[PDB]
């Protein structure tokens, strides 16, 4: 749950710039979604059937 | 074991697991259920979720039919026949497929006599 | 050995590991037991997972029927029946396969005698 969760909190940030300090976040969401689809939602359980 | 033409189910992987939601398992078994009852019939067809993903442009969900690219080799039947053709040829008793031709007698008195007659008159 | 048309699976590599997880082991196993007990029949159907990776555009999973492209070079029943008209123009014992004709004869004393006939004599 909090991972799926999570995924919607990344996904609505973004780039940012105070005096002297600046983030850039607009990157982040392509490989956490990389990752989260290879290792989660690729991952089967159960039988199929015949 | 021709297996051309079979319906196909393709669902996401996640609809298969075992702790899958109530919906998702409702769905499974109104699948195997169609999978198992489904005929040709004057009713027959079919309303099917359609959703093409964004990023990749392939359904997500499929119903399709098996096909298969090439043809056998070889002609089994022609083979059966000329091996058939062979055994018969061994007795010399092709009147079992050929029938009675009027120029072949099985009498041993009569000068038309069958190669079958002469060696049963052995 | 002409084997177009048999059923293939692919699985990713990590199914097929000794050591993975039980999930992964039955899945196995029912696929094993599919690809023995598979036929066609009132019944036949599938549901089977479907996924498409994102940056490759292929499923990782499949069912299809092994195809072949060519076709043999060589016709082989023409060939065999060749050379056994051969075999049997050898000795002069076509009468096998074309019967026994009204314009042939079997006795030696008749103006109609055939080969075979001729050299029995001999």
């Amino acid at each position: 749950k909090a991972l799926k969760y999570l995924l919607f909190q990344v996904a609505k940030m973004g780039d940012e710039k105070v005096g002297g300090v600046y983030l850039r976040n607009s990157s982040r969401f392509k490989s956490l979604k990389a990752v989260y689809d290879d290792l989660v939602k690729s991952s089967v359980s159960g039988l199929p059937y015949a | 074991r021709d297996l051309v033409g079979m319906p196909k189910i393709g669902l996401p992987p996640d609809y298969l697991d075992e702790n899958a939601e109530p919906e998702k398992k409702a769905f499974v078994q109104y699948c195997k259920t169609v999978v198992n009852d489904m005929i040709a019939n004057d009713r027959a067809g079919l309303i099917w979720p359609r959703y093409i993903d964004p990023d990749t442009k392939e359904d997500i969900f499929e119903f399709s039919l098996v096909s298969r690219q090439g043809a056998k080799a070889y002609d089994t039947g022609s083979i059966i026949d000329r091996y058939s053709k062979q055994i018969m040829m061994a007795f010399m008793s092709d009147v079992l497929a050929m029938g009675q031709s009027k120029y072949g007698s099985f009498s041993l008195a009569d000068s038309k006599t069958s190669l079958l007659a002469m060696s049963v008159d052995i």
